[PDB]
């Protein structure tokens, strides 16, 4: 499933704000003829990966590490995506895209009243290139400058980021008082491969809800998706979702901050192999929060270069100069391991000021 | 492959009535009590019942509508007893007063209690033959139906005059919201196989020994 | 009526947020060839089952006990649904769904101005599984984790939870000033079995109103629907509607609480048998409020287990720890009956604190 | 004109909230082959029958007495509907509906900003049954319990109760700056009998405006509509419009009260006979307000019964107990006439309290 549509040579500006990621998928190195498709009903539950408030005019990272992921719409220990990583050793992507092999989609949704109005920039970078993720988080670069970025305007008078399910019962709710159940069942049984409207979500459009969604790529060198958690700190595989709310004014023409959103995810694009029994080392889902980000050893000079080619990171009192003094301090620390964390570049101490942080770093 | 079903045979039917009643009609064409005035039926005209424990066929009023009776067979153990060791067993009752009410509870033979005692859950259908001998100055007018929830609830049944049709026959199928009740317990609020006899009027002589 | 549409194998994500409840209906044990259809005009009045305010971010139970139900849109003693239980002994469902045999639909509606915006999660569990109902009420589990949950976004700029009737007169209101009566009559006489738009509710859509609706299942072991009220406290049959309003912010970006909704219901999917006269024990419709919930004796360890596999129910000061101390106290009481009520786990006293409530319970 | 469409047997729940009023029209006793159709251009002016504020969660009566009616959109003595009753003796309805012969339609409209949102219940009862009118006015019964009630949600993001005319000039306004005149003329000349969209009100829908409308029935025993004003106080003919605004919250989630609406009406479904000259007794249109309601002598025990089967009318301090003490007082008065007025049951005095009002009434 989850096809590979061929675009045109030139992208039409009325649909896309960036060029296309590629004109063909990138299915080398992935061993697609290897597993066995395993469609159980547990795969059809989505996962509430992120829920909460998100600051306006700042890129927010959502580390989308599906092996150790937590579900905020469920109180249990495992969920629909992480139990798939408990049961099997090998997960094999079905198809691919312009970034890498792709294993799922995400969905951003936000129920807003009509008195606020803004827009959302979103992109999901594979994690083979985490520099482009981290440079966007630190305010050094914007999301509009990398291919694959979409813009969706949640306001509104606008029916964009919204979820409408219409329950999967065999009755279809044919005796409903004062209105029609739109797109539920006993309208159309639209296939997962096809992409159509039912017939009733063509004149409704409150229940049609043009979604804010992308895909979940992994990385373009692995053959399958065997998770070890020591190897993926050295060569990361799982992607990172980048979200940026831009304008968001109120009816008093006052710029808002910290809007509420929530992100759903599913992984319905994989094949399985090597079913495992009574194992000891498990992928250890962290309770109640998240994963963080891993910056490996060979990514340091790429993060270092992007601060240096930024005129705003040198002047004091700005947000980029805070991260850059926190970045130079962590490089002068003592690391027994071969990677640092984004949280280490947020909860660190401070010195004075920029140049002496670099002279002490070329000696260490 | 299924474990095989085994059959046992019973041979010649204990307590079978082999000389029946002459006042009970065998076919529907020889029965017109609904037409003139003798039977006032709210459940239809009587249909022919063939049963092995009674020698000749007889017409019976359907107190409930006939059905198929789903039998769930998922647990271990199943048996079709099926008219084996089956008999029409008689009992005598006096006719009630005009206000009161008479509930006839069903009975069954000793040999049916033994074989059904090897299992836990059951269902069955029931048949009744009511006979009121009416001597001369009988003006009784009776009413028969099936009880549903409590003491006062009345359903659709038959009314009849025993002076002109002394024998009436009934057909009571299994109607319950649970198939296969426990034998010794039953569901609370069930109908089972009970019928209800009620006296409407007593237009008899002074010489007739009443409570008939 | 009220058909049984066959879905696809994999549910399309643009319509459904959960997997399908089943791929076929579950019509075993129900005796469909038994009654007689009885279509009187009283059946075409819906019942206002719930009306009032409902708290945000908390699952609200609506016990949908149709034998004893009250109508808030009518002042009389009986109504359209409960008089059907007065007149007959046996009610027989026509068709079935993935949960159980189904007897009707509900409809949630809410007239909101454009300055507030949220979403609604709703599901209606059969009551053969009341543990999944009660675990969602107590905040132990969410609605997104059980099959059959729909999400509808009432805001809004959105035309979702709304009722438009357009009166059933034979004139059709053909002389109307300044506008067309949409979908009333003298447009189309759309059948109850078919599912179409008239021709005038295809370009209107203010009067089309994509509904928030599901179905009313009963239970998968009964043969018909004979109501006794002693047996249904031991083996419950009637369902429970679970409603959860999620976000609901205002134009000041302030999270609301306690929104107003109201719920309609109908039972137009049944057959009748065994018409009853001058009865004494009636199904006793309770005046002016509701039914409550019955938790039978064999459901205790299922409620007990779900508190134990919840990390939030053990820490003090939270909402789940209040219910769990109220749950352990009621199990240590004296019950002459074989069931407890949800109201007994709300209006109970308090002790100190968790562990000593369980040591005194293993002795009783 | 104004046809008689045949509905299906079972009403579809996505369009109707009540059952149909009838499956056929009720054209007995009306003498349709009697008059002569008289289509003058004065008939194509609607009448603003009601204008003003209307309280929320209370049924508001609009007595729709067309012989003596006042127009609030015109300052003159007569109007489009009442001059028809001046000129002729006999008015004959063309066609009929489920209630009675029908003579016109009404239209409720309300221009609301997007920051408030509610719903409207409306029904128009014939006046042969004024008990069902008066029981709804006094809060004893709701509009959802009688056949013919429609529900329309004015909010909103919703384009429901709105009037768009697009002036009847022969030019069609073909030189209009920056936009198209929708549905005016030089689009389509849609017939009064047909029910279509033009072609331009199919993609506009701001100018399509799904209307809130019903019909105006009279009564099912009269042969024609000869108005005497003494006979119609004893056997009333003209209908009564019942309007109920339900929820109506603001952006501060605060329940409103007293919304503004206005009601249009027309009578374009009649035939005329017996043209009258220099008459003395005229139907006397009352200046600047309205008619009221007439409750005749044979309707007293029907109003009396509905208070008695209401548990809320007996407890003190409620709105229904105020009317019921005012109803029992008027029955103990001295009436030289054979009818009372609804205004007599509003502007009356008070006693103490309920039971002694009834013991003094069984003696009078």
């Amino acid at each position: 499933s989850l096809p590979e549509n061929a675009p045109n040579a030139v992208s039409n500006p009325q649909q896309f704000i960036t060029p296309a990621t590629a004109l063909s998928a990138e299915e080398y190195n992935v061993h697609e003829a290897l597993g066995e498709t395993e469609e159980l009903e547990l795969d059809e539950f989505p996962v509430l990966v992120f829920k909460g408030n998100v600051p306006v005019d700042s890129v927010t990272s959502i580390p989308l590490d599906l092996a150790t992921i937590y579900d905020f719409a469920w109180d249990g220990e495992q969920n629909a995506i992480s139990q798939k990583f408990q049961r099997f050793a090998h997960l094999i992507p079905k198809s691919a895209g312009g970034f890498g092999p792709v294993i799922g989609n995400y969905t951003i949704t936000a129920n807003l009243p009509t008195g606020v109005a803004g827009r959302i920039l979103h992109n999901c970078l594979p994690g083979d290139c985490v520099d482009l993720a981290v440079s966007r988080i630190f305010g050094l670069k914007s999301l509009l400058g990398v291919a694959g970025t979409a813009v969706s305007a949640i306001g509104g008078p606008l029916l964009n980021g919204l979820v409408n399910t219409a329950a999967p019962i065999l009755s279809g709710a044919a005796h409903a008082i004062g209105g029609n159940v739109v797109g539920g069942l006993a309208d159309a049984v639209i296939d997962i491969g096809s992409n159509l409207l039912t017939p009733k979500e063509k004149e409704q459009p409150s229940a049609n809800s043009s979604a804010i969604s992308g895909d979940i790529p992994i990385s373009r060198f692995v053959e399958m998706l065997k998770y070890v958690k020591e190897n993926y700190q050295d060569n990361p595989v799982f992607p990172t979702l980048l979200v940026e709310p831009q304008n968001f004014i109120s009816n008093a023409m006052t710029a808002l901050k910290t809007i509420p959103i929530e992100v759903f995810a599913n992984m319905r694009n994989v094949k399985v192999e090597r079913n495992l029994f009574d194992r000891t080392v498990v992928p250890t889902v962290k309770e109640a929060t998240l994963a963080d980000i891993v910056i490996p050893n060979h990514m340091y000079g790429y993060i270092l270069r992007d601060f240096l080619q930024n005129k705003r990171a040198f002047q004091s009192g700005t947000k980029q100069n805070v991260y850059f003094q926190q970045f130079l301090t962590v490089l002068s620390q003592r690391n027994i391991r071969t990677h640092i964390t984004l949280n280490d570049i947020t909860s660190c101490s401070i010195d004075s000021e920029s140049i002496a942080n670099k002279i002490e770093r070329v000696k260490h | 492959m299924q474990n095989p079903t085994q059959t046992m045979h019973i041979y010649d039917m204990p307590l079978r009535v082999i000389a029946g009643l002459s006042t009970l009609a065998k076919t529907t064409e020889e029965d017109d009590n609904t037409s003139t005035g003798i039977v006032v039926s709210e459940v239809g005209e009587p249909q022919v019942v063939n049963h092995p424990a009674w020698i000749d066929p007889f017409v019976a009023y359907q107190l409930r509508a006939p059905r198929k009776n789903i039998t769930p067979d998922f647990i271990f153990g199943r048996a079709d007893i099926g008219n084996a060791f089956s008999a029409f067993l008689p009992r005598r009752f006096s006719a009630p007063a005009v206000g009161t009410r008479l509930v006839v509870d069903p009975v069954f033979t000793y040999q049916q209690r033994t074989v059904l005692g090897l299992y836990n859950y059951f269902h069955a259908d029931f048949y009744y033959i009511v006979h009121v001998p009416a001597p001369l100055g009988t003006g009784i007018y009776l009413k028969i139906y099936a009880p549903e929830f409590d003491t006062t609830t009345v359903t659709r049944g038959i009314r009849f005059k025993p002076s002109a049709s002394p024998t009436i026959a009934l057909s009571v199928p299994w109607s319950n919201d649970l198939s296969t009740v426990e034998t010794s317990v039953g569901r609370v609020g069930q109908s089972g196989g009970s019928i209800v006899i009620e006296t409407i009027e007593d237009n008899s002589n002074e010489t007739v020994n009443t409570p008939l």
